[PDB]
């Protein structure tokens, strides 16, 4: 459950 | 009436897409090639996808309310519509002269047989064509096909929502908007039932992305597949 490319492209 | 604020959320929207779509689809060149049981489409398309969520996160990012969600949230909806929202804004490329989805180039041009070669069978591209077909013939004006993929974006029935009231807020202003827009911008014959048959495209959706995560979660199954897969679709579709 970590989304870090998904966090970093929300900002 | 469309009041000031419908038509500023429109705007935005469309913007956004305008932002985020590059209709010469010249990107296209940086993807692995295309190679027409060997699924030797399978890392030109996982490319295609790969960049094409990014594409969607960036929409995403600019719909009116998306941003005042929790990170938890954004990322729920996101990883749970991006099939879907592929799906459609790929309506555009797609053309009813050949059932095919047509990037600019012979070489960037893909029927039925590439997606199979991508890992797919018939039991998602039947119906992934039928409502190709579907799409395409309800001609949306641009408004309505930005109106419609935000409206798929923000949902607050996915698995996982966690303020699903806020949720369900954001997405009833941007539906408001789409039924005024009909109402009000879209002359008849084209615009009987049409609400009703964008929120139908939201449902077949539904069942196109519960068939795409059974047939990925197949393919990734296998290891020779999931290492031609990229990060990015690893992180959104699962591992
Ligand atoms: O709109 C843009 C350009 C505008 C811009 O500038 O952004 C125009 O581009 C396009 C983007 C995507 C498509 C599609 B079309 B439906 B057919 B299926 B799905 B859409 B996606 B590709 B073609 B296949 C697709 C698909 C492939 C691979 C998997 C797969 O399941 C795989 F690979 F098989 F495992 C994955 F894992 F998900 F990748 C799933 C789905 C066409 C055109």
């Amino acid at each position: 459950k970590n989304h870090p490319m998904l966090m970093n492209l929300l900002k | 009436k469309l009041s000031e604020e419908q038509q500023h959320i429109i705007a935005i929207l469309l913007d956004a897409h305008h932002k985020t779509y590059d209709p010469t689809y010249a990107d296209f060149r940086d993807f692995r090639p295309p190679v027409r049981s060997p699924l030797s489409m399978l890392p030109h398309l996982a490319d295609l996808v790969s960049y094409s969520i990014q594409k969607v996160i960036g929409f995403a990012k600019m719909i009116p309310g998306f941003r005042d969600l929790t990170s938890d949230d954004q990322i729920v909806l996101l990883k749970s519509s991006a099939i879907e929202v592929i799906m459609l804004r790929s309506n555009q490329s797609f053309t009813m002269d050949d059932m095919s989805w047509d990037c600019g180039s012979q070489d960037y041009k893909y029927d039925v047989t590439d997606v199979s070669k991508a890992g797919h069978t018939l039991e998602l591209i039947e119906p992934l064509i039928k409502f190709q077909v579907g799409l395409k013939k309800l001609n949306l004006h641009e408004e309505e096909h930005v109106l419609l993929m935000a409206i798929c974006i923000v949902s607050p029935d996915r698995p996982g929502v966690q303020d699903a009231k806020l949720v369900e807020a954001i997405q009833d202003r941007l539906s408001n908007t789409l039924q005024t827009y009909i109402r009000c911008r879209h002359p008849p014959p084209g615009s009987h039932q049409l609400y009703a048959k964008m929120i139908q495209k939201l449902a077949d959706l539904r069942s196109l992305n519960e068939e795409h995560s059974k047939q990925y979660r197949s393919l990734s199954f296998q290891p020779e597949n999931s290492m031609k897969l990229t990060p990015l679709v690893l992180e959104v579709f699962g591992n």
